[PDB]
C-alpha cells in the first residue's frame, strides 16, 4: 500500500520513525497497530517522524501505521460545559460522550488586523487588588507570573469563581464562559480543583482540558491549542470566554522534549528556535472581534512559573513580550500577609482603564498614584518624619491592607468602589490597621442594610454621578463615626 | 513555469526538489497553492542533489511530500508607489484590509543592494521635523536612523503620527509604518487611530503606508517584513525623489526573528543565543536607509532594550547604526509636557557646530546646561526653599522653568483629541526663539505663555491674552 | 572543461560553496564563479573543495561553473593607491576607475622576523596634546586605541592623519607618513562622510581607504585588514613610512566569528573560535620598524577595539592588548563631562614610543605623566578635607585637565604644544579662572605667533629646548599672564 500506510523503522523515547505514509499531511493524526495514536511532525525524505500519544511499549519495529486523513482537531461547542476532557477532547470525568456542535483544528490562524475591536469591556475578577490596579478587558491577554507557591492559580480560580454573577443571568453578552487548561499538573491537583469549582457551582460554566504530569509530551504540547479552539467556539459565536493556561512553562517543556527527541536544532536553554512562535500562535488567538464578526471575544490568562523571580529567562521573556501585561506575584509579599501577593510596581495591564468599570476608574484613579508614592517613601516606616511623608505612610499602609482578600471570595463592583472610595479619600486613617479587616466586613453589611439604593445604582449604571459620590461620602462618614 | 516537489517538511523548514539547472537562486520566492490561499517559501540553501532548503512565510500544517512548488523567478515582490498609501500589507505584498487588490503600477523585490559608496551622500544634513524639542536639541539626520525610546503611556503613536504629518507637509514625503512582531490588537489599534487622526484617509489622500508582520507569523515572515516596508519606502525615494519616513516597530523583534530562523536552519548560535549573522543581518537592512542623489529614506525605529542591558548584542548592534535618539518619558509626561521628549536624554550625532551651524549649536548647548544645573537643584529647592538662591542661579531657575515649557508643542494630529490647534514650528524659528529667551529678552513674560505654543510670536500673543 | 582547472558546484549555503573537481587548485586560491562573485579555497578534500564566498550566497547556484585563478588571495599595491578607496579585494569603489598598481602582494604575508627589525625612535606626531605628551607613538609601534562606543576613538586616528599634512607636502622624503584607514563593518555613509573629511582638509591625497562595510559578506570584512596590511607594507618595504588604522578589529573579530560558526568550528570564550587571538596576532605583527639593512621602512598600526561598558578584561580586548605595544584608553565617564580627548591617563601606556618622543615635549612633560596619574589620587579622596598643601595639586591638576582638552580637527605642531605645557607644569595658570583656560590657549598662541616667532621656529628646528630658550619661555608667559 504505502501511501496510506507505513511500517515502523525504529521506535523509542516517544518517537516512531516510519517508512511510507507517502500521502500524509504535516501534523496529521496517525494510528498504530496496537491502538496508540500519534502525530506526524517530521516529514523527511525517506521517512516520517511521529510523536506518540501513548506509551511506546505499544509500538514495535515493523508494525503497521495508518493515516487517518485529518490534522489533529477537537470537538467544540456547549456540549463541553461542565466537562473534563483530555487534550484530544475525550471525556475523563466519567460522564459519558461529549455532544459536539462540530470539530475544530488544534492550530488555527488568529483573527487578523481587521476583524478586531479595541478592548472595552471588563472581565471582572472580583479581586480588589486586580480590578482596581490591573484591569483586564474582554479580549486581553493578561499574564499571571510568579515563582512556585505564590498564588498564581488562585488568581485565575477566583476570577473564574466570580463569573457566577452574570452566568446566572440570561443576558449572554455579560456571561463569561470558562476554559481552564491543566498542563503538567498531577491528576489529584486537577481533581481537587474540579471538586472546588463543583463546590462553588462554577463547574456548570467551565471546561477543564487536562493534559497531566504523566502524559505523553505531545498531549501536554497540544492541550493549550486544543482548548483554545474549544474557547474559540464561544468567541466565534458572539459570546465571551476566559481561558486560563496553567501553565505555559510546562507546555514549553513538553514542546522542548518533543523537539530534542526529533533531533531538531536546540538553542538557548535547549528550546527549539520556534518556541516563541509556539506561544504567540496561541496567545494572539485571544481577541475581541469586530461588530461585523459577532463582537465575540476570547480572553487569556496564561500562567508562567519563574525561578527566583528571573523574568529574563527564555520562556518568561517570550510570554511577557507576547501578552498585554503581567500580574506579578511574590513570596515575600505573601509571608507579609499581602494576599494576593501582587507586586503593583511590577504589574501592568497595557489595556488598563478602558477595561475597567467607570465607577472603579473614578475612585481608584488616584489609588494608582498613592501606592506608587507609598513605595518610594516606603523605607521610612522605621520616626522623625514630615507631616507630608507620614501621611503618605498612614494612607498607604491602609490601602495595602484594604486590598488584602481571602481566597474564594471575589467581591462585586458595587462592594469594591465604596471600600476604595473609603480608603482613597481618607476615611480610614483614623481606624487602626488591625481593624481594616473587620471594618470592610462591617461596612458592606451596613451598606447592604441601609444604603441598598446606591449599591444598586453603582451595579446598574456602573458610573458615579456627582450626587452619588456625595451620597457615598455621606454613607461612609456616617459609618466611620459609629 | 518552473515546478518542483516538496520533499521534506519540518516546522517552518521545507525542502524542495527541482530538475538539474532549474534550481531557484537563494532568496527566490516559491509558491504552494493552499485552500487558504497561497503559501510562500523563501529559498535559503542549495543542499545538493537538486534540493533546496527554504523557510516558510506562513504555517506548513497540512503540507504533503510531493506537492507542486512554483518558482516565482525572483525574491518576494511587493507593490510600490502611491497606491500602497492607506493600505494594510503583509510580508508578501497581499492586501490584508479587505479593501480589494493594490492595483499598484509595479512590484519590487524586497531584497535589493544598498546604494554604493559612490552613491553615498557626502555631508550629513538635518531633517527638519517641525517638532520643537527635536529640531533644537536632538535633530534628525536626513537619511539617518533614529531610535525612538519608551513604550506605552508616553504619547508614542501621536509623536509618530505628527512626524508623518509634518514631513508630508514640509517636504511632501510619505511614510511607511512597518510593524515587526507588533501585537495584532495594537496593529488594529494603530489603524483605527490613523483614520481618526486623518493620516490615513480612506476616501481622500493618505500620508502613510502600513506593513504588518505580526507575532503569530512564523520567524521567516517576521525576519523579512522590515524589508517589505523598506522596499515600499525606497520607491518613493528612488522614483519620486521624496524624503521618506520609515517606521520600524519594533527593531528588537527583527533581531529576535532573525535569531529564530538561524536556529531553525541549524546554524550554531553565537554569543547569548543570537544568530552568528546578527551584524550582517542588521547591516543588510540598515544600509539601505540612506541619502542618495535622489533623496533619502529616514527611519524611526522603536528600540527595545532586554533587561535594560545596553550591552546585550541586540541593542549593541542596533546602536551602531543609530544617528540620533528620541527618548519619550513618563517623567516628562507627568509634568504636563507634550510631546514627552526628555531634552537631556535625547541625543544626536548631528548636534554639532559643523552640521547645524554655530548659531544652532550655541543655543542648544546652553539650553541643556541650563536644564542640567536646574536638575541638581530639584534636591535643595525642596529643602532650603527658594529664597536661598544665588545671583545667577535665581534667574536661571525661573528661566529654565520657562524653557522647559517652551519645549512642549500642540500637534496638528492630536487636535481631534485636544481642541487646541496644531503648530508646525520651523528650525529658523526654534533657534531664534530660544536664542532670545536665553539672553533675557523674555524674563518678564509669565510661564504659562511658553506652554503649548508655536514660534516666538505665539509667546508674545498669548501673554497679551493672559492680560485680558 | 577540465576537472583540474574547472569545477561544478555541489552545494551552497551559509557562506560556503562546495565544488567538485578543481583538482589543481591551491590551498587558499581565489576562484571566480559564473556570476562574477569570487571565493577562496579554504578546505581541500578528496572529492570536493570548500569555498568561502566573497559576497551573497544568492550569487552561487548548484551546478555552476567555477574557474581557477591560479592566484592566492591578494591585492594590488604600490604608490598608485594614494587618494583611492578600494574594497577588501582591492577593487576600486570611489568611481575613479582602474587601480594603478605597482603589482600584487598576497593577503596573508609573513611578518619580518627577529633579524630584519630595529627599535622605534621616530615620532608619529598626532598633534594631540594628550597623546604626544603622555602616550608617545613611535614609527613602527603598534598602539591600540580602546574605549566604549562613541568616545572619540576614530577621532584620535583621524586627527593623527590630518596632522600628517604638515610633512606630507615637504621635500624631505623620510618624515612623510602615508596613511591607510581600514573601515571594518562601519556604515557605508560614515566612510563616505569620512573620506569627505579627508578631502576637505586636503589629507585624502596621502591616504588610502580600504572598506568592507556593515552589509558586506563576513569574509570580506575578515579579509579587509589583511589586504590593507599588504597595501601598507609596500611603503615599509620600500624605505618609506605608512600608518595603518584598523577601524575596527572588534567588528573584524565579529565577522570572523560568523565565518567560524557557519563553518562549525568549536566556539570558545564568548563563542569566538579558538584561533581569534591568532587572527589579530598575525595581523598586528606586520607592523615593524625595519633595520637599515632592509631599507628602514616602517609600518605603524593603530588598531581600534570597542569595549563594552568600560570592561577591558573581555576576551578580545585582552588579546589585542597582549599583541600591541600599548593602549590609549578613552573613557565614557570623561567624554561625558567634556575632557576630550578622553584619554584616561592612568590606564594608558606606550611601551616603546618612549625613545620616539620629541625631546621638547619630554622636557615640559617631565613626569606630567606620573603627576596626572597622581592628581587622580587626591581628586578621588578630596571628595574629605580642605588642605592648603593638597590644593595646589588639585589646582595644577584641574588647570592641566583643561589644558589638555582639545577641539576636533585642530591638531597642533610640536612648537605650539611645548609652551602650553610649560605654562601648565610651571603653574602660570593658577590665578587664571577655569572658564578662561580655553581662551588663554587661543590668545596665547596668537601672542606667541605675532611676537615670539623666533622661539617658535627654533623648537621646530632643533627638537630640543636649550636652557636659553627655556629662560625665554619664562619671560613671554609671565608677560602675557599679567594682561
Ligand atoms: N488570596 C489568598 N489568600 C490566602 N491564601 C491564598 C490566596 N491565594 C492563594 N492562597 C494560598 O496560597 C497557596 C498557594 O496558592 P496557589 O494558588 O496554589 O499558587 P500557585 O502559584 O498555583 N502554586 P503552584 O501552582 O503549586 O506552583 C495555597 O495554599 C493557596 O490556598
Ligand atoms: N576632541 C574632541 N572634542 C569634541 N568632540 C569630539 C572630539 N573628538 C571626537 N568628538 C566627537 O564625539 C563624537 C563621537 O566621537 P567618535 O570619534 O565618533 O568616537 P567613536 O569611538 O568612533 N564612536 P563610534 O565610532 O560610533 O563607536 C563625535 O560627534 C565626535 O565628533
Ligand atoms: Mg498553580
Ligand atoms: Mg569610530
Amino acid at each position: 500500500n504505502l501511501n496510506e500506510t507505513g511500517r515502523v523503522l525504529a521506535v523509542g523515547d516517544g518517537i516512531a520513525r516510519v517508512f511510507g505514509l507517502n500521502n500524509i499531511q504535516a501534523e496529521e493524526l496517525v494510528e498504530f497497530s496496537s491502538g496508540v495514536k500519534g502525530m506526524a511532525l517530521n516529514l523527511e525524505p525517506g521517512q516520517v517522524g511521529i510523536v506518540l500519544f501513548g506509551s511506546d511499549r505499544l509500538v514495535k519495529e515493523g508494525e503497521l501505521v495508518k493515516r487517518t486523513g485529518n490534522i489533529v482537531d477537537v470537538p467544540v461547542g456547549p456540549g463541553l460545559l461542565g466537562r473534563v476532557v483530555d487534550a484530544l477532547g475525550n471525556p475523563i470525568d466519567g460522564k459519558g460522550p461529549i455532544d459536539a456542535a462540530g470539530r475544530s483544528r488544534a492550530q488555527v490562524k488568529a483573527p487578523g488586523i481587521l476583524p478586531r475591536r479595541s478592548v472595552h469591556e471588563p472581565v471582572q475578577t472580583g479581586l480588589k487588588a486586580v480590578d482596581a490596579l490591573v484591569p483586564i478587558g474582554r479580549g486581553q491577554r493578561e499574564l499571571i507570573i510568579g515563582d512556585r507557591q505564590t498564588g498564581k492559580t488562585a488568581v485565575a480560580l477566583d476570577t473564574i469563581l466570580n463569573q457566577k454573577r452574570w452566568n446566572n443571568g440570561s443576558d449572554e453578552s455579560k456571561k463569561l464562559y470558562c476554559v481552564y487548561v491543566a498542563v503538567g499538573q498531577k491528576r489529584s491537583t486537577v481533581a481537587q480543583l474540579v471538586q472546588t469549582l463543583e463546590q462553588h457551582d462554577a463547574m456548570k460554566y467551565s471546561i477543564i482540558v487536562a493534559a497531566t504530569a504523566s502524559e505523553a509530551a505531545p498531549l501536554q504540547y497540544l492541550a493549550p491549542f486544543t482548548a483554545a479552539s474549544i474557547g474559540e467556539w464561544f468567541r466565534d459565536n458572539g459570546k465571551h470566554a476566559l481561558i486560563v493556561y496553567d501553565d505555559l512553562s510546562k507546555q514549553a517543556v513538553a514542546y522542548r522534549q518533543l523537539s530534542l527527541l526529533l533531533r531538531r536544532p536546540p538553542g538557548r536553554e535547549a528550546y527549539p528556535g520556534d518556541v516563541f512562535y509556539l506561544h504567540s500562535r496561541l496567545l494572539e488567538r485571544a481577541a475581541k472581534l469586530s461588530e461585523k464578526e459577532g463582537s465575540g471575544s476570547l480572553t487569556a490568562l496564561p500562567v508562567i512559573e519563574t525561578q527566583g523571580g528571573d523574568v529574563s529567562a527564555y520562556i518568561p521573556t517570550n510570554v511577557i513580550s507576547i501578552t498585554d501585561g503581567q500580574i506579578f506575584l511574590e513570596a515575600e509579599l505573601f509571608y507579609k500577609g499581602i494576599r494576593p501577593a501582587i507586586n503593583v510596581g511590577l504589574s501592568v495591564s497595557r489595556v488598563g482603564s478602558a477595561a475597567q468599570v467607570k465607577a472603579l476608574k473614578q475612585v481608584a484613579g488616584s489609588l494608582k498614584l498613592f501606592l506608587a508614592q507609598y513605595r518610594e517613601v516606603a523605607a521610612f516606616a522605621q520616626s522623625d518624619l514630615d507631616a507630608s511623608t507620614k501621611q503618605t505612610l498612614v494612607r498607604g499602609e491602609r490601602l495595602t491592607q484594604l486590598l488584602k482578600q481571602n481566597q474564594y471570595s471575589p467581591l462585586a463592583t458595587e462592594e469594591q468602589v465604596p471600600l476604595i472610595y473609603a480608603g482613597v479619600n481618607g476615611h480610614l486613617d483614623g481606624i487602626e490597621l488591625s481593624r481594616i479587616g473587620e471594618f470592610e466586613s462591617s461596612f458592606l453589611s451596613y451598606l447592604k442594610s441601609n444604603h441598598n439604593e446606591l449599591l444598586t445604582e453603582i451595579r446598574e449604571k456602573g458610573e458615579l454621578s456627582k450626587e452619588l459620590l456625595a451620597s457615598l461620602k455621606s454613607a461612609t462618614e456616617s459609618f466611620v463615626a459609629t | 513555469p518552473i515546478t518542483g516537489k516538496v520533499t521534506a517538511v519540518i516546522g517552518a523548514i521545507v525542502d524542495v526538489h527541482f530538475e538539474q539547472s532549474e534550481l531557484p537562486a537563494i532568496l527566490n520566492a516559491l509558491e504552494i497553492k493552499t485552500p487558504q490561499g497561497k503559501l510562500v517559501l523563501e529559498v535559503a540553501q542549495h543542499l545538493g542533489e537538486n534540493t533546496v532548503r527554504t523557510i516558510a512565510m506562513d504555517g506548513t500544517e497540512g503540507l504533503v511530500r510531493g506537492e507542486k512548488v512554483l518558482d516565482t523567478g525572483g525574491p518576494i515582490s511587493v507593490p510600490v508607489g502611491r497606491e500602497t498609501l492607506g493600505r494594510i500589507i503583509n510580508v508578501i505584498g497581499e492586501p490584508i484590509d479587505e479593501r480589494g487588490p493594490i492595483k499598484s503600477k509595479l512590484r519590487k523585490p524586497i531584497h535589493a543592494d544598498p546604494p554604493s559608496f559612490a552613491e553615498q551622500s557626502t555631508s550629513a544634513e538635518i531633517l527638519e521635523t517641525g517638532i520643537k524639542v527635536v529640531d533644537l536639541l536632538a535633530p534628525y539626520a536626513r537619511g539617518g536612523k533614529i531610535g525612538l525610546f519608551g513604550g506605552a503611556g508616553v504619547g508614542k503613536t501621536v509623536f509618530i503620527q505628527e512626524l508623518i504629518n509634518n514631513i508630508a507637509k514640509a517636504h511632501g514625503g510619505f511614510s511607511v509604518f512597518t510593524g515587526v512582531g507588533e501585537r495584532t490588537r495594537e496593529g488594529n489599534d494603530l489603524y483605527r487611530e490613523m483614520k481618526e487622526t486623518g493620516v490615513i484617509n480612506l476616501e481622500g489622500e493618505s500620508k502613510v503606508a502600513l506593513v504588518f508582520g505580526q507575532m503569530n507569523e512564523p520567524p521567516g515572515a517576521r525576519a523579512r517584513v522590515a524589508l517589505t516596508g523598506l522596499t515600499i519606502a525606497e520607491y518613493f525615494r528612488d522614483e519620486e525623489g521624496q524624503d521618506v519616513l520609515l517606521f520600524i516597530d519594533n527593531i528588537f523583534r527583527f533581531t529576535q526573528a532573525g535569531s529564530e530562523v538561524s536556529a531553525l536552519l541549524g546554524r550554531i548560535p553565537s554569543a547569548f543565543g543570537y544568530q552568528p549573522t546578527l551584524a550582517t543581518d542588521m547591516g543588510l537592512l540598515q544600509e539601505r536607509i540612506t541619502t542618495t542623489k535622489k533623496g533619502s529614506v529616514t527611519s524611526v525605529q522603536a528600540v527595545y532594550v532586554p533587561a535594560d542591558d545596553l550591552t546585550d548584542p541586540a541593542p549593541a548592534t542596533t546602536f551602531a547604526h543609530l544617528d540620533a535618539t528620541t527618548v519619550l518619558s513618563r517623567g516628562i509626561s507627568e509634568l504636563g509636557i507634550y510631546p514627552a521628549v526628555d531634552p537631556l536624554d535625547s541625543k544626536s550625532r548631528l548636534l554639532d557646530a559643523a552640521v547645524v551651524g554655530q548659531e544652532h549649536y550655541d543655543v542648544a548647548s546652553k539650553v541643556q546646561e541650563t536644564l542640567q544645573t536646574y536638575k541638581s537643584l530639584q534636591d535643595i529647592i525642596a529643602i532650603l526653599g527658594m529664597d536661598e538662591l544665588s545671583e545667577q542661579d535665581k534667574l536661571t531657575v525661573e528661566r529654565a522653568r520657562k524653557i522647559q515649557r517652551f519645549l512642549s508643542q500642540p500637534f496638528a494630529v492630536a487636535e481631534v483629541f485636544t481642541g487646541i490647534p496644531g503648530k508646525l514650528v520651523r528650525l529658523k524659528d526654534t533657534v531664534a526663539s530660544f536664542k532670545a529667551v536665553l539672553e533675557g529678552k523674555y524674563d518678564n513674560i509669565p510661564e504659562h505663555a511658553f506652554y503649548m505654543v508655536g514660534g516666538i510670536e505665539d509667546v508674545v500673543a498669548k501673554a497679551e491674552k493672559l492680560a485680558a
